[PDB]
RNA sequence: UUGAGAAGCUCAGACGAGUAGGCAGGCGUGGAGGUUUGUGACGAAGCCUUGGGCGUGAGCCUGGGUCGAACAGCCUCUAGU
RNA sequence: UUUCAAUGGCCCGUCUUGAAACACGGACCAAGGAGUCUAGCAUCUAUGCGAGUGUUUGGGUGAUGAAAACCCAUCCGCGAAGUGGGAACGCCCUUGUGGCGUGCACCAUC
C-alpha cells in the first residue's frame, strides 16, 4: 500500500504518484449487457443464424 | 482508424465497443449510434473539454440543467482559472485527478461510459458535447 | 468492482493462520497486456551491450 | 461480531462470525448510520463469498431473519442500511453472482412486509407502514439518488405484490403499499424507470381506496 | 567523432567508489567542506539562494574564526568575495556559527620541550 | 527616433528575466491546489484493514 | 440447436484486366525474452528421393535412404533477413 | 515418373520504342551480393499524464550480474500567454405526421 499508494491516496514511496484509473468501473461486459437495466429496453432480438 | 473498430490496442477500450455495439443495434437510439462512433475516434478527433466548458454549456442562456448527465467521449481536464464548480454530473471516458477531485467535493458525480449506460441505455436526459477541435 | 476483501496469511508448516491482509489497492488495478508489453520491450533493450 | 471475521476465506470462520453477530444486534442500545454501513459491509461479503446454491439460499435466509432479531428502535436502520450498500455495490457485481444477490434482496424485502405485519399487532398499521415508506423514499426510491440502479428498484417492483401476499396469504389490508413506486412514477428524472416501473409493477389497488 | 556514453553507469559507480575511497581515509569528517550561501549575480536569479566557493574574510572575523584556523576545520575562505550588505553577512556567519556547534575538534599532541 | 541597441538587449533580459519567478510561483501555485483538491477518506476504506 | 476465439458465428446481392503508384494480410532466415511440465544416440540438424499429403501461392508436414548431436512449434523482440 | 499421340508454344532480364525493331547482359553450378544506421524537421496513429508535461547532466540506491531495475534534489526545455443551420435529448399528440423547447463540434450572419 506504500510502495503503490491507491487510486486516490498518494504513494509513501513514491511522490505524487497515484494508482491509474479505469476507463470501465466494472469490466464485465457480460453483466452489464445482460443486466436487468439494459434488457428490459432493447427490442426483441431476431433470431441467430436465419434461415436461408 | 475510424471506420469499424478503433485503431487503439487498450482492451477496457475495446470492452466499451463491444458493450456500445450492443446497445447500438438492439436499441433505435441515436445517442448509442453516435457515441459508438465516437469511441473508433482517434484521439485528435476526441478533444479534452475543460471542466469549464461543462458548467458553462449546462447552465447556458435559460440554463435549467436540472441534472441531465453530460457525456463526452474524451478526456475533461481541469480549469483552475475557474474557481466556484458547480454540482455537476459528468460521463466521460477520463477524468484527470484535479477534474475529478474538483468535481466530487463541489458537489456531484463522475461517472465511466459503462456505469452511464447502466443508468441511461438509450441516453435520455444526456448532454451530449464535444470538444473544440480547433486546437 | 468488487473483490475479495482479504488474504490470509499461511506458516512455514504450510498452515493458514488466524491473521489477514486487507487487498492492496493495487490488485485492482487495470490490467493491460498492450501496455506491459510496450514498457517490457523498451525495458528488455536497456542492458545491451554494444556491437 | 468483527466485520473482519464476517469475510473471512474459510466458511467455518464466517459462519461463526454470523452467530456471535445475532447477540450484537439484538442490543438496547442506538447504533449510528456508519456502524450499520460498516456492519452491512462484513454482511455483503459474507453472502458475497457463499459458494454452493444450497448454502446461499440458507445464507440469505439467515440474513433475513435477522431483522426481527434487531431492537425495534433501530430495525428500520438496519433495513435502510441494507438497502444503501445493495445501491453501492450492485453495478460492481459479476454475471455469476446476481442470482445469489437477488435472492438476499427478495428475502428482505419480504422481510419488511413481515415486520410490518409484527408491529400492526399492537400499533396501528397506517404509521407502521408510514415509518416504513419512509424508509423506502429516503433510499431506494429516493429521486435525488440518480445513481441507485434500477435493477434494484426493477427487481423491487418484479416481488412487490408477491412478497406482500406471501406475508398475508388471506387477506392483504388497506395501506400505501405501492406508496414508494408512485412517488418514483411520477417524479423521477430518470425516463428509463419511469417508462419501465409501472409495466413491471403489478399493484393491486382492490384494497387501496379509489382516488 | 562521435562521443558515446556507454561508461556512464561505469563512471556512476567509480565516482561512488572515490567517495567511500575518500572517507575510508578521513573517517569522521564530512566528505565535503561546507560552503557559503551566496545569491546569483542576475536580475533573473538574484531571489535565488545557491552555494558559493568559500566564506569571506568579514564573514570569518564576525563569526571568530581566523583565516588560517579557518581551512585547518574544513572552512573554505574566498578572498574575493566580499559582503556589500548586512543580509549576505548575517546568512553565512549564522551558517558558520551553526557549523561550530555541530562540531567536534579531535585534539592534537603538541610537542613540550623541557624547560623554556 | 524608435529605440537604440544599447535598450534592447536589456528588454529581451528582462522578458526572461521573470521567467525563474514565473515558473516558481506556477509551481508553488500548483501544489497549494494540489492540497486543496484531496478527496475525502471514506470511511468504509478502513472497514477490513 | 448447443453456431459467444463478438477478433466468433451467420444471411444476402453485386463484382473480378492492369504498368507507375497506393493499401492490406501473409510465407521464410539469423539471434533475444517467454512458452510448449516441447523433440533427440530407440537418432537432432543437414542432405538425397519417379514415396505420400496440405496451401491460390510464398511455403509447410511426412515415408524411405544417408547421417551423427543438437533442435523446433506458438506469443513477443530484433536484424548484416 | 518416363514416353507416345492430338493441339498449342519465338529467349530471359535491361534500355529503347505507340509498339516492336533493336542494341546490350547471359557457358554452367555453388556461396557471397545492394534503401542501412544516426541527427533534425513535419504529418498521422498508439500510449501516459494533462495547464501542464519531460526520472536516466547528475545524486541516491541496487548482496541472488550491480552497465539492469528502483528512487528524485536543483534547474532547464517545450506549452499555458446575439441571429440562422446543426449533433444529441426531453415533452407531446393526430398520436405517425409534425410541433414545442434545450442546442455540442463546425459553418454562415451581426
Amino acid at each position: 500500500d506504500s510502495v503503490f499508494g491507491s487510486t486516490t491516496e498518494v504513494a509513501q514511496l513514491k511522490k505524487n504518484y497515484f494508482l491509474p484509473e479505469n476507463i470501465i468501473s466494472n469490466a464485465d461486459v457480460t453483466r452489464l449487457i445482460n443486466s436487468d437495466e439494459i434488457q428490459s429496453i432493447v427490442k426483441a432480438a431476431g433470431p441467430s443464424r436465419v434461415k436461408r | 482508424s475510424q471506420r469499424s473498430k478503433p485503431a487503439s490496442e487498450n482492451v477496457y477500450l475495446k470492452l466499451l465497443v463491444k458493450l456500445y455495439r450492443f446497445l447500438a443495434r438492439r436499441t433505435d437510439s441515436r445517442f448509442n449510434k453516435a457515441i459508438l462512433k465516437r469511441l473508433f475516434q482517434s484521439k485528435t478527433n476526441r478533444p479534452p473539454i475543460s471542466i469549464s466548458k461543462i458548467a458553462a454549456l449546462t447552465s447556458r442562456k435559460s440554463a435549467s440543467s436540472q441534472n441531465k448527465t453530460t457525456v463526452v467521449v474524451g478526456t475533461v481536464t481541469d480549469d483552475e482559472r475557474m474557481l466556484t464548480v458547480p454540482k455537476l454530473s459528468i460521463a466521460a471516458l477520463r477524468f484527470t485527478k484535479s477534474a475529478r477531485a474538483r468535481i466530487l467535493k463541489a458537489g456531484g458525480e463522475v461517472l465511466t461510459l459503462d456505469q452511464l449506460a447502466l443508468r441511461a441505455p438509450t441516453g435520455s436526459n444526456t448532454v451530449l458535447v464535444r470538444g473544440k477541435k480547433h486546437a | 468492482a468488487a473483490a475479495r476483501p482479504t488474504v490470509s496469511i499461511y506458516n512455514k508448516d504450510g498452515s493458514v493462520s488466524s491473521e489477514t491482509l486487507a487487498l492492496p489497492f493495487v490488485f485492482k488495478a487495470p490490467i493491460r497486456p498492450d501496455l506491459v508489453r510496450s514498457v517490457h520491450t523498451a525495458v528488455a533493450k536497456n542492458k545491451r551491450q554494444p556491437y | 461480531p468483527f466485520i473482519k471475521k464476517l469475510a473471512a476465506n474459510d466458511r467455518k470462520t464466517r459462519d461463526k462470525a454470523l452467530e456471535s453477530l445475532q447477540r450484537f444486534l439484538s442490543q438496547k442500545k442506538k447504533f449510528e448510520r456508519l456502524d450499520f454501513l460498516k456492519l452491512w459491509k462484513g454482511l455483503f461479503y459474507c453472502m458475497w463469498m457463499a459458494d454452493k446454491p444450497l448454502y446461499q439460499q440458507k445464507l440469505s435466509d439467515n440474513l433475513a431473519a435477522l431483522v426481527p432479531i434487531v431492537w425495534i428502535d433501530n430495525r428500520i436502520l438496519f433495513q435502510s442500511t441494507f438497502w444503501e450498500t445493495m445501491g453501492r455495490e450492485w453495478t460492481g457485481i459479476d454475471i455469476l453472482r446476481t442470482d445469489k444477490f437477488y435472492l438476499l434482496m427478495r428475502r428482505f424485502c419480504a422481510a419488511a412486509f413481515r415486520d410490518i405485519q409484527t408491529r400492526s399487532k399492537t400499533a396501528l398499521l397506517d404509521k407502521v407502514v408510514a415509518e416504513y415508506n419512509q424508509m423506502w423514499m429516503d433510499g431506494p426510491f429516493n429521486t435525488e439518488n440518480l445513481a441507485f440502479p434500477n435493477g434494484i428498484l426493477f427487481h423491487l417492483a418484479d416481488i412487490w405484490t408477491e412478497e406482500l401476499r406471501k406475508v398475508y396469504p388471506e387477506d392483504v389490508p388497506k395501506a400505501d403499499w405501492y406508496l414508494p413506486f408512485d412517488s418514483t412514477i411520477k417524479s423521477s428524472h430518470n425516463v428509463v424507470l419511469r417508462k419501465t416501473l409501472p409495466k413491471r409493477l403489478d399493484r393491486v389497488s382492490e384494497y387501496t381506496k379509489d382516488s | 567523432y562521435v562521443k558515446t556514453w556507454f561508461n556512464q553507469p561505469g563512471r556512476k559507480l567509480r565516482r561512488r567508489q572515490a567517495r567511500q575511497t575518500k572517507a575510508a581515509k578521513i573517517a569522521p569528517r564530512p566528505v565535503e567542506a561546507i560552503r557559503p550561501a551566496v545569491k546569483p549575480p542576475t536580475i533573473r536569479y538574484n531571489m535565488k539562494v545557491r552555494a558559493g566557493r568559500g566564506f569571506t574574510l568579514e564573514e570569518l572575523k564576525a563569526a571568530g574564526v581566523s583565516r588560517r584556523v579557518a581551512s585547518t576545520i574544513g572552512i573554505p575562505v574566498d578572498h574575493r568575495r566580499r559582503n556589500r550588505s548586512e543580509e549576505s553577512l548575517q546568512r553565512n556567519v549564522e551558517r558558520i556559527k551553526v557549523y561550530l556547534a555541530h562540531l567536534i575538534v579531535f585534539p592534537r599532541k603538541a610537542g613540550q620541550p623541557k624547560k623554556g | 527616433t524608435f529605440v537604440s541597441s544599447t535598450m534592447v538587449r536589456a528588454a529581451i533580459r528582462n522578458q526572461a528575466a521573470q521567467r525563474y519567478v514565473n515558473r516558481q510561483e506556477s509551481k508553488l501555485e500548483r501544489q497549494v491546489r494540489a492540497q486543496q483538491n484531496v478527496i475525502p477518506e471514506d470511511p468504509l476504506d478502513n472497514v477490513f484493514a
